Order: structure tokens, then sequence, then C-alpha cells
């Protein structure tokens, strides 16, 4: 057992600075190792190149895979998959295009939706896609 | 059977009465004027159907 | 032992059975231009709502008077002899028993 | 350096648990009762209730001798009866423990003019006292949620210049004679 | 004192139970005379009957306490039909008044600790 | 409307014995009139072709209220003895007198003076009701006039019910014998709400050796009232 | 002990047209408002389960004082002759849950069953009643109150008394 | 017939999610 | 935020409408479509099951 001695409190002190040390939660946030671990480095949106639209290209009308594309992130290079909200926002974008991408899948993967797929396209030209699609907006050249 | 108390309340005069219940259905106009028309409804869409 | 003389299975085995099954089956089945409005509040493709849903205290007004029509159904509302009793106006039945029972 | 003040509250809080049948039912009841807006104003008085009898319980934790108990239980049954959802015969700390939110709601204005047969439904007395139709002795007040103490519920009625309170007519009236 | 007037109600009594016949009056709540009062009980909507000792005929209101025994409805008797008649704002004189059950009414407070009141005279 | 003076109608017999169903355009509860061409309280009577029957009013009756609420038993059978306390003039005793029967008895106790007059007329007429005026609170007082009986209902309407049927349950009520209880919630107490003192009543009579064993409200006719139905020292 | 071993033996085994048509069909309680109890009161009557007396003792917690700080208001836990009787069953070892038990506070209600299990004689009495809480920490009694109507549960949730299914829950723990 | 329906639309909510879905595959596999 | 955007466009809930029999052949009689031939269709596959 410890002790429980009226006059041992710099033999407690030290005790519980050990079982700090212990947490891997207060290891990681006192020193900042998984700052920039998720895929946007520490932000909670990113900025892509539209490369090409992988569900559009192959011909089946699954309407799950249609609304699959591929894109770049500006910051770090790397090439991704990103849900496009709906069928008929794939015409708003273009090829070559700047979109803004978001996190997606958190919770879990709904029915009818491809597993593995992290990512979901959110605004394109600084326009939100729902604004686009209500006739709300005109995507500036 | 007649209360005086009920001599306007609830009382029907001597002639409306009758001996049997199917003789005073036969009698109130209310329930043959709806009867009637429900009765004309149904062979109207009888006729229709089998047609 | 043996099942009853009247039940089929006493003279038939599975392969009759089998057959009867089906056949059973078979047979039972037989000089200025102002903006117009539409530009001046760009509305859209919004979904069209009721006008109910514009006032929120009328919308709760009539979810009141709803649920007081469905409750009617589980629970018998109190009223009080304002004519003299003259009967149920509905039927009165003698089968079905409604009370508690205690044990 | 400023002269602002900076000192606010919020009124209300929102449910613990969002579904709930029992919640949504007693909900509906109250706001279907009282012709409430919506359930923020049942959360309000919901929030007040709570305060009040979270400190008749923490007073009703001490000893009855105690100077403390006596000094704010006495203010408290002297507010709660001034406002009048206790009566005169009833000030002990007991009493409060008693109370339930149904009380408060009846102390509104709002349903204060209905009670009284100025107007003929729950949402008419609303639109009367939206309306400028209404005084409390000589002041004109418009606020449904205008909690009458004891002493004011004798003395609401239509305002002097109100239609209805003998005062001019109104525009209708006024185009209607001018037709005919 | 007739002895069939027999729940007579004091002084202080008395004065509790006028000052409620005007606010019912003035919530329209209260029925007055007694072929009125004998309406309400055949109707199950009294809350309770107030009658006058000083009726100088006196069986002209004695059936109204049968009718309350079998609705279960209390009463009481006051000494002044004159006094019962301004508490009825009435310009002549009241030898019985019923006051009326009234849904989601302000006055079932002041009805309750009446109603009790009156049954302790009973005992 | 309703049932008017001079309709044909149908009489049949109900699931409780002594008690009919009149059948018409309106359906009314009925029970066979004692004393025929007579009406207690100026309720409609039917003819049969030498008997008739008298409809039982459910907003002037709990028993009528029980009974169409869906009541499972009464135990008010013809040729039973039945003590009745808080009989009033007396309108649910003719009723009950009519169901027991000549062979049965109906013992009516009734402490006001002024509807004991109404019951001893009502005793002229119908041979098989025995009017005590008394006080139930004191069943040792009449102990003399009340012998063994069947059945105890009681509709006293007072705080403490519960200790009135038990003295009078152990003095006078048979073993196997029942009672039938109706209870006004807001007259044992009107601060407790009215659910929770349908309970308190129901553990009072446990612990008076009284067994209830069902329980229904009469909401359409009355509001927080509760009839319970029990047994006395049931047999092994 | 062999005490832990017969109780999870215990457990273990624990696991013509002229006729009249007649037919049970109970009455749907009076006292509720589709799903809210509105008979339920601010005197509360609250069926306590044995467990729950046993794992109030462990969280220190004084059974009227934590029910009171959970709801503001006036609470009386009662007890049944089943409950009683399976503390007494318990042995010397839970002689403390016992005194606790018998409280001149407390109310103590009669019930004439046949057995002693008391999780059947408490359902029974939600079933009949609909005027009281039930206080337990037990699972499989919690799944089967939550399917009748109109019943508040209160159990413990980490060192405090949380409540289930009350609007008037008031000064009830978050989450 | 609808509150049939009803009954198995809660089922359906009760694994509408992917992973629920190939829980059970695997178990009646 | 799928049905947020499955709620705009079914905004408009005009559906496509049914073709009748040209003018020239209305004698013979109602141009049948999915919906018609599946009652005769059934109805002769009933009876070939049954003989
Ligand atoms: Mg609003
Ligand atoms: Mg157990
Ligand atoms: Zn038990």
């Amino acid at each position: 057992g410890k002790c429980r001695g009226l006059r041992t409190a710099r033999k407690l002190r030290s005790h519980r600075r050990d079982q700090k040390w212990h947490d891997k939660q207060y290891k990681k946030a006192h020193l900042g190792t998984a700052l920039k671990a998720n895929p946007f480095g520490g932000a909670s949106h990113a900025k892509g190149i539209v490369l090409e639209k992988v569900g559009v290209e192959a011909k089946q009308p699954n309407s799950a895979i249609r609304k699959c594309v591929r894109v770049q992130l500006i910051k770090n290079g790397k090439k991704i998959t990103a849900f496009v909200p709906n069928d008929g926002c794939l015409n708003f974008i273009e090829e070559n295009d700047e979109v803004l991408v978001a996190g997606f899948g958190r919770k879990g993967h709904a029915v009818g939706d491809i597993p593995g797929v992290r990512f979901k396209v959110v605004k394109v030209a600084n326009v939100s896609l729902l604004a686009l699609y209500k006739g709300k907006k005109e995507r500036p050249r | 059977v007649d209360n005086p108390a009920d001599f306007y309340h609830s009382r029907i005069p001597k002639k409306q009465r009758k001996r049997t219940i199917v003789e005073e259905l036969l009698a109130d106009s209310e329930f043959r004027r709806y009867n009637r028309r429900k009765y004309s409804e149904i062979m109207a869409e009888k006729a229709a159907n089998a047609a | 032992l043996p099942p009853s003389p009247g039940d089929t299975s006493y003279y038939q085995d599975q392969v009759d059975d089998f057959h009867e099954a089906r056949s059973r089956a078979a047979l039972a089945k037989g000089a200025k231009r102002a903006i117009t409005y539409q530009i001046a509040k760009n509305r859209g493709l919004t979904p069209r709502r009721k006008k109910i849903d514009r006032n929120p205290r009328v919308k709760h007004r009539e979810k009141f008077r709803r649920a007081k029509i469905r409750r009617r159904g589980q629970v018998r509302e109190v009223r009080k002899e304002e004519q003299r009793y003259s009967g149920e106006l509905s039927g009165i039945r003698a089968g079905v028993k409604k009370s508690i029972k205690l044990k | 350096p400023v002269a602002r003040s900076w000192v606010c509250r919020k009124t209300y809080v929102t449910p613990r648990r969002p579904f709930e049948k029992s919640r949504l039912d007693q909900e509906l009841k109250l706001i279907g009762e009282y012709g409430l807006r919506n359930k923020r104003e049942v959360w309000r008085v919901k929030f007040t209730l709570a305060k009040i009898r979270k400190a008749a319980r923490e007073l009703l934790t001490l000893d009855e001798k105690d100077p403390r108990r006596l000094f704010e239980g006495n203010a408290l049954l002297r507010r709660l009866v001034r406002i009048g959802v206790l009566d005169e015969g009833k000030m002990k700390l007991d009493y409060i423990l008693g109370l339930k939110i149904e009380d408060f709601l009846e102390r509104r204005l709002q349903t204060q003019v209905f009670k009284l047969g100025l107007a003929k439904s729950i949402h008419h007395a609303r639109v009367l006292i939206r309306q400028r139709h209404i005084r409390v002795r000589k002041q004109v007040v418009n606020i449904p949620s205008f909690i009458v103490r004891l002493d004011s519920q004798k003395h609401i009625d239509f305002s002097l210049r109100s239609p209805y309170g003998g005062g001019r007519p109104g525009r209708v009236k006024r185009k209607n004679a001018k037709k005919g | 004192v007739n002895p069939k007037a027999y729940p007579l109600a004091d002084a202080h009594l008395t004065k509790k139970l006028l000052d409620l016949v005007q606010q019912s009056c003035n919530y329209k709540q209260l029925r007055k005379g007694a072929n009125e009062a004998t309406k309400t009980l055949n109707r199950g909507i009294s809350e309770f009957i107030v009658m006058a000792a000083d009726a100088e005929p006196l069986e002209i209101i004695l059936h109204l306490p049968l009718l309350c025994e079998d609705k279960n409805v209390p009463y009481v008797f006051v000494r002044s039909k004159q006094a019962l008649g301004r508490a009825c704002g009435v310009s002549r004189p009241v030898i019985a008044c019923s006051v009326t059950i009234k849904e989601g009414s302000q006055l079932k407070q002041q009805i309750q600790s009446i109603q009790q009141s009156i049954e302790r005279l009973l005992v | 409307r309703g049932n008017q003076s001079g309709k044909n109608v149908m009489v049949e017999p109900h699931r409780h014995e002594g008690v009919f169903i009149c059948r018409g355009k309106e359906d009314a509860l009925v029970t066979k009139n004692l004393v025929p061409g007579e009406s207690v309280y100026g309720e409609k009577r039917v003819s049969i072709s030498k008997i008739e029957y008298r409809a039982w009013n459910p907003f002037r009756s709990k028993l009528a209220a029980a009974i169409l609420g869906g009541v499972d038993q009464i135990h008010i059978k013809p040729g039973a003895k039945v003590l009745y306390l808080g009989a009033a003039s007396g309108t649910t005793v003719s009723h009950v007198s009519d169901i027991v029967g000549p062979d049965g008895l109906v013992y009516a106790v009734e402490f006001s003076h002024r509807s004991g007059r109404d019951l001893i007329n009502l005793a002229k007429k119908r041979t098989n009701i025995i009017p005590v005026i008394e006080d139930a609170r004191h069943p040792h007082k009449y102990r003399m006039l009340i012998a063994m009986v069947d059945v105890i209902f009681a509709d006293v309407a007072q705080p403490d019910q519960t200790r009135i049927v038990a003295l009078n349950a152990h003095t006078f009520l048979r073993n196997g014998g029942h009672f039938v209880i109706s209870i006004k919630a807001n007259c044992i107490d009107s601060t407790a709400s009215a659910e929770a003192v349908f309970a308190s009543e129901v553990k009072k009579m446990q612990q008076e050796n009284m067994k209830p064993q069902e329980q229904l409200t009469l909401e359409p006719y009355e509001r927080d009232h509760a009839v319970v139905v029990g047994v006395y020292r049931p047999p092994p | 002990g062999k005490q832990k071993k017969t109780r999870k033996y215990a457990t273990m085994k624990r696991m013509d047209p002229s006729a009249l048509k007649e037919r049970e069909v109970p009455q749907h309680p009076s006292c509720l408002f589709f799903q809210y109890n509105t008979q339920l009161g601010p005197p509360y009557h609250i069926l306590v389960d044995t467990n729950f007396i046993n794992f109030s003792i462990k969280a220190k917690l004084d059974l009227v004082q934590s029910m009171m700080d959970c709801l503001y208001a006036k609470c009386i836990p009662c007890i049944t002759d089943c409950v009683m009787a399976e503390i007494e069953k318990l042995g010397q070892k839970y002689r403390v849950a016992l005194r606790i038990a018998k409280d001149p506070r407390f109310e103590r209600l009669p019930c004439t069953h046949k057995g002693t299990y008391a999780d059947d004689c408490l359902v029974q009495r939600v079933t009949q009643h609909k005027c009281y809480i039930v206080a337990t920490v037990d699972r499989d009694l919690k799944r089967r109150i939550r399917k009748i109507p109109g019943v508040p549960i209160m159990y413990i949730s980490n060192h405090r008394y949380n409540i289930e299914r009350m609007p008037d829950d008031y000064g009830a723990p978050r989450f | 017939k609808e509150h049939f329906r009803a009954k198995q639309k809660e089922e359906e909510e009760k694994l509408k999610r992917q992973k629920d879905l190939r829980k059970k595959l695997f178990r009646i596999q | 935020m799928a049905a947020a955007f499955r709620k705009a466009a079914k905004s408009r809930q005009r559906e496509h409408r049914e073709r009748s029999q040209p003018g020239f052949r209305k004698h013979l009689g109602l141009l049948e479509k999915k919906k018609d031939y599946k009652l005769r269709a059934d109805d002769y596959r009933k009876k070939q099951e049954y003989l």
C-alpha cells in the first residue's frame, strides 16, 4: 500500500506527476505531437484542384459511383477522393477548378455510400454548392 | 310508458305510433329519403361496374 | 404410438405429404427599368410550405386541437346531465369488461 | 474604460434529453392550454421555478432557528405571496416545494384577461393585449408575459382610448361609416 | 330559530359567504331564486346552496335540503333575505341562491375553502 | 331525441343476474319493477305482455355507472341479503330492491332525518327493504336489527370510509361475502392527487383483513371517482 | 464464497352465434395524457428495489436526502413485503441495509402474493395504479418497466441519483 | 397494412449504418 | 445535406401524363398500358396454373 502518513505531501505529489505522464492523452496534448495529424494539416477545410471525375467516366449508372471525384490538395499535394453531394452538382464543377473540401464520414457511412471515402466537396470558386443548385448565386469565372 | 312530466319533452302522438319497429321505419320520412338515395347510388355503381 | 385415425398422416408417408401439400396449395389458390420582385428577393428553389407554417403560434394551436381529437379514441370525456337522461345513444355492450384486476 | 454595463444572463436552458415522449406531451398540453408561442416560453418559466425550488430545498437543509433560514425564507415566502402563487395561509417552505409550473402560468396577463371575461379566448386575449386595448390601473400594458401581482388583479380593464373602452371608433368603423 | 333551519352560519362565516356571493355574480357564476337553484341541482352544476332563514313561510325552501342530500351538495342558512338580496346584486329579497361549477374558474380556491367550512358545521 | 313514450322496444337479459338491457334506437339499462305502475324518481318504464321494467340512470346512481363502465362482478343477485350504507332518499336502493327480488332483503342505513322520511315511504311499498335511521359509524347501535349479510354496499362519502366499512364488515358480513365501495377522491383528501388516493384506500383495506379484487373509474359520468370490489375472508 | 456460488446457481436456474361474446379489455388510465402522467404529483411515492438500497450504501448516499436533491420535492420511499423479505434472507452481512429499511419516515405497505420474487411484485404494482416511481439499478427490470407507459425510473449514475422518464426532473444531473 | 410497414421501418433503421449491415451478414454466414 | 437537395428539386410536383388512343383507331378501344396488361396477364396465369 501507499504511505498514509501525516507528513507525506511531497511523496504524494511525485506519484501524481508520474500518473499524468502515463496518460497518452496528456502526453500528446502537452508535447504537441499530433497537431498536424489530420489530412488537412490541422485545418478544418482545404483547397484543391479538381483532377477528373472517376464516376462519370465509368458508365455505371449507380449514382453512388457517379458522384466520386479526384482532387489534389494545394497545401501538401496529396490526391484524394471526395463526394459531390448530389448528381447534377457535377455540372457546376469542371476540371482544373478550385474547390473547398471538408471532412466526411466520422459518424459513419449510410446505405448506398461507398466506404473508404472520407471527404466531400462544399464550395467551388468560394460559392456554396447548395446556393448554386438552388439558383441563388452564379459562379464567377 | 307515458310520463305526465314528459308531455312536450319526450312523447309521440298517438297517430304516429305503430305496432312494430318495421312499421316505424316505413313511416318516418327522414330515413326513407336517405335510404333510397344510398340504395340508388349502390345500384348505379353496380350497373356501372357490371357493364 | 400411431396418430388419430382421422389424421391424414395415419395413412400417408412423407412422400405422399409432399405431393399433397403442393396440390392443396395450387387448388386453394384457384423609361427606367426597375428590377422585378424575383430579382429583389432571390428566393430561388425554396421548398414550398403551407400558410400555417408562417405563424408558429397558430401552428401550435392546430396541434393542440388535433391532439384532443386523437385522445378521444383512448379515453372518454366527462360530461354533465344537461338534458334528461334518454339512453346511451350508442350500444350497450355486455361482454366487454374494463375493470383492472388487483392481485 | 467605458461607462457601460456588461451584466446579463440567460433566462432558459434547453432540455437535457431531447427525445422524450412525456416531455413533448407535457409541453404540448401547456402550450395548448395557455396559448403560448413556442417551447422557449415554457422553458423560461421552468427555469424560474427550478431556481425557486432549489432555493427552498437549500433553506430546508438548515436548522429551523438558523437566522439565515428565517430571514431568507420569510423574504422568499413574502415574494411568492405577493406575486400570487401562494396563499396567505400556506406560508411554509413545504408549500414552496409543492409549487407547479401551471401556478406561474396562471399569473400571466394573457390568461388573466381571458379568465376575467374581457376576451372570449386565450388567443383573443393575446391579440387584445398586443393591440393596446388593456390597461392595468393607469398604465397601458402590451406585454402578454406581464406577471400580475395580487393587488393589480382587480384593476385590469379596457384602456380609456380603446374603442372597447369608450374611446373613438377605429379605422374600419370610420371608413365604413364614410362609405354609407 | 326554527329547528328546521339547522346549519345556521355565524357572523364570521356569513361575511365570508356574502363576499363570495358578490364575487360569483361578477364572474357570471350565480343563479338567483328558489326555482333556478332547483334546476342547477337537477343538472349537477351546483357548488353549494345558500338560503335565507327569515322567509316568513320557511317551508317554501325546505325542498332544497332534500335535493342536496341526494347530490351531496353542502348548504347553509343565513339570517337575512335583504342582505342576501344585495350580495346577489338584486333590488329585491332573495331566499335561495346557487353557486355554479365553472371549469378553470379563479374562484376554485375560495369555493373549496367555503365548502369545507360548511361541512365542519355538520360535525 | 331519445326513447320517446310510445315506441316499440326489445328487452333482453344482461350478463349480470337481475339486470336487463332495453334494446331500441337507444340502449338503456333496466331492472324489473317490483311494484308495477310506479316510478320512484321520474324514470321511464316499459310495459311487457303484467311485467314492467324501470330505466336506470347512471348520472344519478353509482352502481349503474359501474355496470355501464364494464365492471366484472357486482355480486348483487336475486335472493341475496344486502347491507346498504348511505341510502339517502333511495334512488339506488329502489333498483337494488328490484335486483334482489321478493326473496332478497335490503338494509338501508341513512343518518339524516330529512332523507329518512323518504326512505320510510319507499319501504311502505317494497316489503324487502328494512329502513334503519342510524349513524353508520356505530354499527353496535343497530346490531339487533341486522342479521348476517352477503354483500355490503357503501356510498357514505366520508374521509373515514374504510374504517366505517371495516367495522360493519366485522359485525355483519359473512365469510366469503363481498363488498362494493364507491370512492370519491376529493372527499378523502383534496390535497392529494386522485390516483394516489385510490392506491392508499386499497392499502387500508388490506390492513383491515379485506381483499380487494378489482377497481375501475366511472369517467364518462363522474370525475375522479372509483369503485372497488373485493371479498371478505375468502374460503380456502 | 458459496454464497456467491449459490447466487449464480440460482440466477442460472432463473432463466354458436347466440352466445354472448366476452373479452377482457382493460381501460386506458385516465391519469395519462398520451405518454405524460398528470396525476403524478410533487409528493412522490417511490418503490425501492433491494439492490437500490445496497448500491446507495456503496455510493455513500442517504436515501431521502439524495432523492430530494434530484427532484426538489418531498419524496416518500416505499418498501414492500417482498423486498423486506429479500433483505432478511441476505443475513448478518447485510444488517446495515436492514436497519435503514426500517425507518419511520418510510412507507411500509403489505402485499399478498404467492412467492417472494420482488421483481414480479413491483411490476404488478406499476400496472395497477400508475402513481409510483421505480428506483432500481437492475437492468432487466428496467427493460420491463420501460414497456409500461407513464412510469419513471430512478437509478444511480456516477455518484448521484438520476431519473429517466420524468418531465419535471429539475435538479437532475446533465449527461 | 401501414402499421405493419412502420414496424419494419424501425427494424430497417435499427440497422441503417454500413458497418451494422456487414455485422449481421458475417453472423448469419 | 442530401435531404435539402432532394426537397428543393421536389418543389415542382407536375408528373408526366398518359397518352390516349389515336382518333382514327378509336373504335378499337382504349390503348392499354402496362397497368392494364398486368390485370389480364395475371388472370390468364392464374387459370393456367389451376388447370
Ligand atoms: Mg413567433
Ligand atoms: Mg430482484
Ligand atoms: Zn409482494
